[PDB]
């Protein structure tokens, strides 16, 4: 049942704000944690909220940062009463975009305190399902401390699953040069601890906001609200009940053919700005899932082979309209499956409309769909990181910072060897027999 | 990573340090009495970095062996705001001798400074780093400064050490032992400081003479460019920004190799003292004047080297989108002067608040391999005197062995060779 | 994790069973008190009945290697084991449907039987199992029963007639069982009884009560047996069966040469006075000698004024020339720094290792080496470890290097149990690990050597325990120095 969300670093914390704000809007929860009386009523959403005896609904979330600045805004803004202050953990000295600081030097000072506050939430749960980790790839805390927390969760909560929403870096909003270093280092130490990893290329969200919302330079709020829409569609299976609302844990069984190939590609549609008049059918929003301009990780699935394809519909969506659209796309596009896969599409439907932030930049839509596809083309993202990594590491540039914070230089080599094998593993999977 | 402890040492250190505190106290709306008389709240958002709470007092320590500049600062306009106990001034001078400040009479006073350093550090919620202003060609700021750095290094090995070191030149001061002091001081900064802004006086002079068209530049004419440059390179630290917020994040983005932490600062537009330059330059202008040699505070031609890392800081209300187009343009149009094997090495930040007197300004911070020209220049003057062992009895009479000069000369030439080494490395 | 052998989650239980299987194969044979699984046999009697068939299989293979481990004198406590263990082995090991889980349970029953003195105190426990509902259980443990007779046989059993009649009682019922396998395995058990006795006996007692088609089969089975009427030898034995100098120089006196203008000058606000006062007695009094007076000379008054300027004088020049005098003293005064002389300068030298100028670090270290060659580990060992845990990174790398120096020239007096061994892991290896896991690279590089210099003295397997807590990377940098380091 229950799910504990963990938000590490600025990216994880600031995205959790846009997510839990959207969660409250969808479930009708107010910033003070109060809801109207049921007047039963189908009240599924307790997998993400607990109940105080006084009728207060508190998120099962932990916000962690090595710097108080970001989380201080949380315990000051509109949702200061939503979370218990025990769930908002901060340090004083951050990691300075250094994985080794967040994982070895600074992060080890606060790792025991964080696991304690998590055990508090875990002991307030009658049946824990897993963890949802929200972090960046470039920041020192989002890369270093997250991979440290993932190592510790596998030791304590070994049975429970762990899903991560990672923020793939992009130069358009990049705040650090060594972000490729941190990305490779955290992807390596977390690869054997994560069950499913939804990467979010900031360049994709940046361009989708510029193209479909007509925003010149999107702010972090623009990116986060668009991301929160996708995260909501993924978690809606856990937070709502529905006759055709397939659980997310049932999609993972199809999305992950091998433990290392657990990086699905999410594609959300439609994304429309609130400026003119518009209503898209099921076939049009399903067609948009196969346009790479709508993906959240820049890559071309036509240059790769599929292993899974899952359609997470939400809104006014009828099953026969889905199968009609799928049959058209399957015989009018080029979806290459590997020759060892069943080639079938897994469909879930949630008849609640997609909620947007009021007065936001996203328009309320009748229906929407989030496609989760496990394609080999996502290995193009690893190649773009491995290349920027190779350019600097061949000169050992910026390495002294990491080695000066408890990390042995050979850990760079190990992490790159793993990424090299990960690229081979994606190459080998796409071959026929 | 919050509070920054500032230190000024020697004659030039206390000069440009007091002028720097005048500038930022005004930008933060602080009058000499220490009270806040500003309007915006962004001025008080990150005032905790450089100032303390009163009843606002600068977190600055003033050091000099000669008590002359002690009174010249207290008699200044903002001399009443500094803490009285933070003045640590000795009895005798340094005679423009690096060895007197580093080994002899500065070591006899350095323990008094560390007591004030410790005091300001205990009242810090989380000490971010240190900041030093000094002159490499002098005696106290050069000698005692590098000793203070190495002393702070051994007592605060987890804090960033940042310096604003000015470079001697014959066009300003006529003391001949300045190449000795600068060579001995550079030999320390390369192994002790995490980042160092090179402030060439030969560049400052050439700017006041050939650009501002001043026939006889004074130290006030030179220190005006210094205070402006110091205010720009510290903008991201005291105003709520996203990129290069604290000292370490800046050093992590600017220093790819530990010894190559010598920055070539630039600033635009080049204003005069109390002149009239109203029309705020356009964004394409601010970018063109930023990447030229005529606005560099260091006598080096960026055409002669490659930019390892770059940090640009624009101030004033402007089109952030128009900034990206220009900063992208100068990169892909001069791609040969930017290192390929460091992707996205240029980073641009924006701050709404301009410096008092202008509407649009732009500060440049570059880690260019052309900075080797500056060390080549000093190393040439050093050897010319050292081959004749002129004035060596100054330093040997204070304890220094002659071998120390050979080592400092060798390590500087190693630093020059390394800056040339990565200037030739390719991607292939 | 020894108590997780009964943890709720199966995977933790499965891990402990594997950890146990390693202990019983990798432990002592004389045995640890931690191997107290004899005197509480309900522990493994509970593991064999593991509710998880996978971890249950690992609890049995661990019980098997334990059961052969205990084949070491003096464990006559095997009587308590059979009572507590073979009923769980029969009821849920032989009954198990897993061919591997059952194969090892039969192997444990064999070991527990040869731990006994005869087969009777093992037959009586699995005889009730012959009347169980589940035929697969009675199919399996009549085959086991038949194989404990084929190999062990009826020897040294108290009353064989009470045991023969007890095992011949269910045989007519077993040979009419509904299950095809129960019948088939009973016909094999009859052959084993036939092999130890004759044919006359079990025709008098048994064969007449079987189906004629069955006793024809046994006749065919008796013909195919070629061995003698009773086997002339047991195929398997019980445990009790398998048992039964140019330093003759004239000492010069230098405490007289100290001029009156010294204690005043060495305590002056002018650095020149302190530098020149130390330098004159160094160049004119200590330099032109080689053998100082060991008797009737108290240099402790002079040594403490050196430590005062070494520790506290800001003039780094005087610190150099003063530490050199310390080196010259303990050099020219062999076997002099018993306690007071050695300790009056040790900790000021360690504190002053903070100085980074190579000439100064050279002077302070060489004096630290010279005081160590005549006071090996009097205060040094205990005091050096204190300054490896000092807040300054420079004094950490230098004091760590200094231990390596003393550790290299460590010859001791012997034979064993020196001050280094009893502090090896309680304090010394702990202080070295702090350097090995320091945040700075050059600091860790010192500890890597210091650790490798330690493995050079004491056998590398003795320190394999703290080696496994280390990163595989830090293990290669430590093995790196181990090739270069000697003595
Ligand atoms: N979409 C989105 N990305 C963000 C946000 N904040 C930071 N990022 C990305 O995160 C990367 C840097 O990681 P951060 O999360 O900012 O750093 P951190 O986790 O706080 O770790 P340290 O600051 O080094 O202690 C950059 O590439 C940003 O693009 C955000 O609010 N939304
Ligand atoms: N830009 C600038 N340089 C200065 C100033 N005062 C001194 N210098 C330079 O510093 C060098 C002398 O060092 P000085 O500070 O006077 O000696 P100190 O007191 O021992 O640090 C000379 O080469 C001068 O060019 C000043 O006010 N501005
Ligand atoms: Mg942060
Ligand atoms: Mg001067």
């Amino acid at each position: 049942r229950e799910c504990i969300s963990i938000h590490v670093g600025q990216a994880g914390v600031q995205i959790g704000n846009a997510c839990w704000e959207l969660y409250c809007l969808e479930h009708g929860i107010q910033p003070d944690g109060q809801m109207p009386s049921d007047k039963g009523g189908g009240d599924s959403f307790n997998t993400f909220f607990s109940e105080t005896g006084a009728g207060k609904h508190v998120p099962r979330a932990v916000f962690v940062d090595l710097e108080p600045t970001v989380i201080d805004e949380v315990r000051t803004g509109t949702y200061r009463q939503l979370f218990h202050p025990e769930q908002l953990i901060t340090g004083k000295e951050d990691a300075a975009n250094n994985y080794a600081r967040g994982h070895y030097t600074i992060g080890k000072e606060i790792i025991d305190l964080v696991l304690d506050r998590i055990r508090k939430l875990a002991d307030q749960c009658t049946g824990l399902q897993g963890f949802s980790v929200f972090h960046s790839f470039g920041g020192g805390t989002g890369s270093g401390f997250t991979s440290l927390l993932m190592e510790r969760l596998s030791v304590d909560y070994g049975k429970k699953s762990k899903l991560e929403f990672s923020i793939y870096p992009a130069p358009q909003v990049s705040t650090a040069v060594v972000e490729p270093y941190n990305s490779i280092l955290t992807t390596h130490t977390t690869l054997e601890h994560s069950d499913c990893a939804f990467m979010v290329d900031n360049e994709a969200i940046y361009d989708i906001c510029r193209r479909n919302l007509d925003i010149e330079r999107p702010t972090y709020t623009n990116l986060n609200r668009l991301i929160g829409q996708i995260v909501s569609s993924i978690t809606a299976s856990l937070r709502f009940d529905g006759a055709l609302n397939v659980d997310l844990t049932e999609f993972q069984t199809n999305l992950v053919p091998y433990p290392r190939a657990h990086f699905p590609l999410a594609t959300y549609a439609p994304v429309i700005s609130a400026e003119k008049a518009y209503q898209l059918s099921v076939a049009e929003i399903t067609n948009a899932c196969f346009e790479p301009a709508n993906q959240m990780v820049k890559c071309d699935p036509r240059h790769g082979k599929y292993m899974a394809c899952c359609l997470l519909y939400r809104g006014d969506v009828v099953p026969k309209d889905v199968n009609a659209a799928i049959a058209t796309i399957k015989t009018k596009r080029t979806i290459q499956f590997v020759d060892w896969c069943p080639t079938g599409f897994k469909v879930g439907i949630n008849y609640e409309p997609p909620t947007v932030v009021p007065g936001g930049d996203l328009a309320k839509v009748q229906r929407a769909v989030c496609m989760l596809s496990n394609t080999t083309a996502i290995a193009e993202a690893w190649a773009r990181l491995d290349h920027k990594f190779d350019l600097m590491y061949a000169k050992r540039a910026f390495v002294h910072w990491y080695v000066g914070e408890g990390m042995e230089e050979g850990e760079f080599s190990e992490a790159r060897e793993d990424m090299a094998a990960l690229e081979k593993d994606y190459e080998e999977v796409g071959v026929d027999s | 990573m919050r509070e920054i402890v500032h230190i000024q040492a020697g004659q030039c250190g206390n000069q440009i340090g007091a002028k720097f505190w005048e500038v930022i106290s005004d930008e933060h709306g602080i009058d000499p009495t220490g009270s806040y008389h500003g309007d915006s709240d962004l001025q008080l958002e990150r005032i905790n970095v450089y100032y303390n709470e009163a009843a606002y007092v600068p977190r600055a320590i003033l050091v000099d062996l000669e008590p002359g500049t002690m009174d010249s600062v207290r008699s200044g306009p903002f001399g009443q705001i500094f803490r009285p106990d933070n003045f640590v001034f000795g009895q005798s001078g340094a005679g423009n001798n690096w060895a007197k400040g580093h080994y002899t009479e500065g070591a006899e006073l350095v323990d008094s400074v560390l007591d004030v350093v410790r005091k300001e550090s205990e009242s810090c919620d989380c000490l971010q780093g240190f900041q030093l202003t000094h002159s490499l060609g002098g005696g106290t700021g050069s000698g005692m400064g590098t000793l203070l750095i190495s002393k702070i290094r051994e007592e605060y090995p987890d804090r960033i050490m940042n310096t604003f070191s000015v470079v001697p030149s014959p066009k300003v001061s006529d003391t001949v032992v300045e190449p000795y002091n600068a060579t001995l001081s550079v030999h320390q900064l390369v192994e002790n400081t995490d980042e160092t802004y090179c402030i060439d006086n030969e560049a400052l002079y050439d700017i006041c003479f050939r650009t501002l068209k001043l026939t006889t530049p004074t130290y006030g004419d030179l220190n005006h460019l210094v205070s402006a440059t110091m205010s720009g390179v510290t903008t991201c630290l005291r105003f709520p920004g996203q990129l290069n917020a604290d000292l370490r994040k800046l050093a992590v983005n600017m220093v790819p190799f530990p010894r190559l932490h010598f920055f070539m600062p630039g600033f635009a537009p080049l204003t005069s003292r109390g002149s009239q330059q109203y029309r705020a330059l356009t964004v394409p202008e601010l970018t063109q004047q930023m990447f030229d040699a005529k606005n560099m505070m260091a006598a080096c031609d960026p055409r002669h080297g490659r930019y390892l890392t770059v940090a640009a800081v624009f101030r004033g209300r402007m089109s952030m989108k128009e900034v990206d187009e220009q900063m992208l343009n100068v990169q892909n149009k001069n791609s040969s002067y930017f290192v390929e094997w460091i992707p996205n090495n240029v980073k641009t930040a924006v701050c709404d608040i301009p410096p008092r007197g202008l509407k649009m300004s732009a500060t440049f911070i570059g880690n260019s391999t052309a900075i080797q020209e500056l060390f080549k220049r000093i190393s040439e003057q050093f050897t010319a005197m050292f081959r004749r062992k002129a004035f060596l009895h100054w330093y040997t009479g204070e304890g220094m062995d002659e071998m120390e000069f050979t080592e400092a000369e060798s390590n500087m030439n190693d630093l020059v060779s390394e800056y040339q080494q990565y200037q030739d490395a390719t991607a292939d | 994790l020894e108590q997780r052998a009964s943890h709720k989650v199966w995977k933790a239980r499965l891990n402990a069973y594997q950890e146990l299987n390693n202990l019983f194969t990798k432990s002592s044979v004389i045995p640890n008190d931690v191997a107290n699984y004899w005197l509480d046999p309900e522990l493994f009697a509970s593991y064999i009945v593991d509710s998880n068939v996978v971890a249950q299989e690992n609890a049995i293979i661990a019980l098997h290697t334990l059961l052969e481990y205990i084949s070491q004198v003096p464990n006559v406590s095997t009587s308590k084991l059979r009572l507590q263990w073979i009923p769980p082995l029969v009821e849920k090991g032989l009954s198990s449907s897993r061919a591997a889980t059952k194969a090892k349970a039969t192997d444990c029953i064999m070991l527990l039987t040869q731990s006994d003195t005869s087969i009777q105190q093992t037959v009586n426990l699995m005889l009730p199992s012959l009347s169980n509902k589940l035929p697969r259980l009675v199919s399996s443990c009549v085959k086991c029963l038949a194989t404990i007779i084929e190999e062990f046989g009826f020897i040294n059993v108290s009353d064989i007639n009470i045991l023969l009649s007890e095992i011949l009682e269910p045989l007519p019922k077993l040979s009419s069982h509904a299950d095809r396998n129960v019948r088939s395995e009973t016909m094999n058990l009859i052959l084993q009884i036939y092999k130890w006795f004759g044919k006359e006996l079990l025709q008098e007692l048994l064969l007449e009560k079987l189906k004629p088609i069955q006793q024809r089969d046994l006749s065919r089975m008796f013909e195919k047996y070629e061995g003698t009427i009773p086997p002339k030898q047991q195929p398997r034995l019980f445990q009790w069966q398998k048992e039964q100098p140019f330093e003759l120089l004239p000492p010069s006196v230098i405490l007289d040469k100290f001029p009156a203008d010294f204690q005043t000058r060495i305590s002056s606000t002018k650095w020149k006075d302190r530098v020149e006062a130390l330098e004159e007695i160094h160049n004119n009094v200590l330099k032109p000698v080689k053998k100082l007076a060991h008797k009737n000379q108290d240099y402790s008054d002079y040594l403490r004024v050196l430590a005062n300027v070494i520790q506290k004088d800001a003039n780094v020049q005087a610190v150099t020339i003063a530490a050199n005098s310390v080196q010259l003293l303990c050099n020219s005064l062999r076997s002099n720094f018993t306690r007071s002389y050695g300790a009056i300068v040790l900790v000021p030298l360690l504190e002053r290792t903070k100085e980074k100028k190579p000439s100064v670090n050279e002077a302070i270290c060489s004096a630290l080496d010279a005081v160590a060659t005549y006071c090996g580990f009097d205060d040094c060992l205990e005091e050096t470890l204190n300054y490896m845990k000092h807040k300054t990174p420079q004094v950490r790398i230098e004091c760590t290097k200094f231990l390596t120096r003393m550790l290299q020239g460590w010859k001791s007096d012997g034979p064993l149990q020196n001050q280094l061994l009893f502090k090896l892991l309680p304090e010394v290896t702990t202080a070295v690990l702090k350097i090995v896991n320091d945040t700075q690279p050059t600091t860790r590089n010192t500890g890597f050597e210091c650790f490798a210099t330690l493995m050079k003295l004491v056998g590398e397997r003795e320190l394999a325990d703290p080696l496994e807590k280390l990163d595989n990377l830090k293990k290669k940098k430590i093995y790196e120095y181990y090739e270069k380091v000697e003595v």
